[PDB]
């Protein structure tokens, strides 16, 4: 299928304190 | 004023740094970071950069940018749908599975544009910076919007102004969410969020690499705020040009799609680098043009994209579970579940489907439930692999008592996790039905009340489940084998 789907609004990380 | 915004930034950063004051004090510690933002805000000017035309009056910028760099900007048009906000609307007939929308490399906002920015002295110093390129992005677009001449200015008019992500809640719109499994996420993404903008409010302060920002004059927390809910609301991923790496984009003209169930049609096109969206479903001239953002629960659309999605056919909840040391087969327990690929403690997912579960939480629960000598007959011999590679799959089970014992486990616990809410499902939609609401309130209560029907769907399909398993084992019905 598509080779680089791209998903709106990917949940990433936002806690700096973990990563 | 000056230095008693740094007083306030340093006390927020201190008392946002401090570890986890425990479950019970998350409320209280909520409220007290709640309070310290909003006296900063108080002192603030709002967005430090605001423009003097409407939304709406600079779309045609837009489009006149996307044009002379490559992008569709025919067949469909800009409307505020009352429903999603801001949409695209189809201007012709649209067929399903035609290439309607196109975006060259050129027009987006990357973590590699940010670094070849007017920040891209502070990225190469800064930890943060370099390890997130979502906050990457957030500065790249707060130091962009500040800079009257920047390339992506067109595209920086028409972003929203607000949302509607947690961040912008009341204090007792978030009280709704009480006793729930998403307010904990609120509470992470509030601090995380306070955290960020005083530790970086100081950093702009002291790093000589941030003197030639724009935010070294005007840096609010409303910017901030704005900035972290425009990238965590719109941000994708996307292949680097080099093709071996991935990074994070903001993707102009596309990015006004709203959502509708379905499956993904946008990908990226490294030969003519360019994002490409296939259209997924007939759109008749006149209706809004919709994609499909992704299998995201209703608790990831509110707290990271600022809506909640009725029908939402993806939606799940979380149920943490783990093989107790006070097990005496715990070793040979955890040992399956290795060789298996399993932790021996995870999080797994409850989903709003029959079965509720994946093939890994079977598989799980099928091992948690196992007698000593099930166990011996995954761990040793010429057939053991074979056991385990079935695992994860409903028509090869264990034993039908291990199935029996199994589903009850999973009904009694999926009914205890529902008697941990404040509210019943009942009281929830009287609530709905009873009570004239605001948009976040709506969302923070159907959130709720998701959560629980989610787990009394779960109850159902297990005590369904246990009645079959049941019946063929007082049937003595032949085990399936797979051959
Ligand atoms: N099905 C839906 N219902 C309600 N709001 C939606 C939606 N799909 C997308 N949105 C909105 O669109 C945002 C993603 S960007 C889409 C364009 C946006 N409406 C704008 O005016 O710029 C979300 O954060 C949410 O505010």
């Amino acid at each position: 299928t598509l080779k680089y789907p791209i998903e709106k609004g990917i949940v990433t990380n936002w806690d700096d304190m973990e990563k | 004023s000056p230095k008693e915004i740094l007083n306030l930034t340093s006390e927020l950063l201190q008392k946002c740094s401090s570890p986890a004051p425990g479950p019970g004090k998350e409320w209280e510690e909520y409220v007290q970071i709640r309070t310290l933002v909003e006296k900063i805000r108080k002192k603030q000017k709002g967005l430090s950069v605001t423009f003097d035309g409407k939304r709406e009056d600079y779309f045609p910028d837009l489009m006149k940018w996307a044009s002379e760099n490559g992008a569709s900007v025919e067949g469909f048009e800009m409307v505020n749908f009352k429903e999603e906000g801001f949409g695209l609307r189809a201007t012709r007939d649209i067929k399903a599975e035609e290439l309607f929308l196109w975006v060259p490399r050129k027009l987006l906002m990357t973590v590699e544009s940010a670094k070849n920015s007017v920040l891209g002295p502070l990225y190469s110093q800064d930890r943060i910076l370099q390890a997130m390129g979502n906050i990457a992005l957030a500065f790249h677009l707060l130091c962009e919007r500040a800079s009257p001449n920047s390339f992506w200015q067109p595209y920086i008019q028409t972003l929203p102004s607000e949302y509607d992500t947690p961040l912008y809640f009341e204090e007792d719109e978030v009280r709704y969410l009480q006793s729930t499994q998403a307010i904990h996420d609120v509470f992470s993404q509030y601090k995380n969020t306070a955290r960020q903008y005083a530790y970086f409010y100081k950093v702009i302060q002291t790093h000589p690499h941030a003197n030639k920002l724009p935010l070294k004059d005007s840096f609010t927390y409303e910017d901030y705020r704005w900035a972290v809910s425009s990238v965590m609301t719109r941000q994708n991923q996307i292949p680097t040009e080099d093709g071996s790496r991935v990074t994070l984009a903001l993707i102009p003209l596309w990015d006004m799609c709203n959502h509708t169930n379905g499956l993904i049609t946008t990908g990226y096109n490294l030969e003519d680098d360019r994002c490409e969206c296939v259209a997924l479903q007939d759109f008749r001239a006149g209706e809004q043009i919709y994609i499909f953002y992704g299998t995201r629960s209703n608790a990831e659309f509110v707290i990271h994209s600022g809506f909640f999605f009725d029908n939402n056919s993806h939606d799940r909840v979380k149920i943490k579970l783990g093989v107790s040391k006070s097990d005496r087969l715990y070793a040979m327990k955890a040992e399956v579940l290795a060789r298996a690929g399993i932790p021996t403690s995870s999080v797994f997912a409850l989903h709003f489907t029959e079965p509720p579960i994946s093939a890994q939480l079977l598989a799980f629960l099928r091992v948690f439930c196992m007698t000593e000598e099930e166990l011996k007959e995954h761990l040793l011999g010429d057939s053991a692999i074979d056991r385990i590679f079935t695992l994860g799959n409903s028509e090869f089970p264990v034993s039908w008592d291990n199935e029996v014992k199994l589903w009850t486990f999973l009904e009694d616990r999926a009914s205890l996790l529902l008697k941990t809410y404040k509210t019943t499902i009942e009281e929830d939609k009287s609530v709905l039905k009873n009570h004239d609401l605001s948009v976040r309130a709506k969302m923070a209560i159907k959130l709720r009340l998701g959560e629980k029907e989610i787990l009394e769907k779960a109850v159902k399909s297990a005590a369904v489940n246990r009645e079959y398993y049941r019946q063929q084992m007082e049937e003595k019905a032949p085990l399936p084998k797979y051959e």
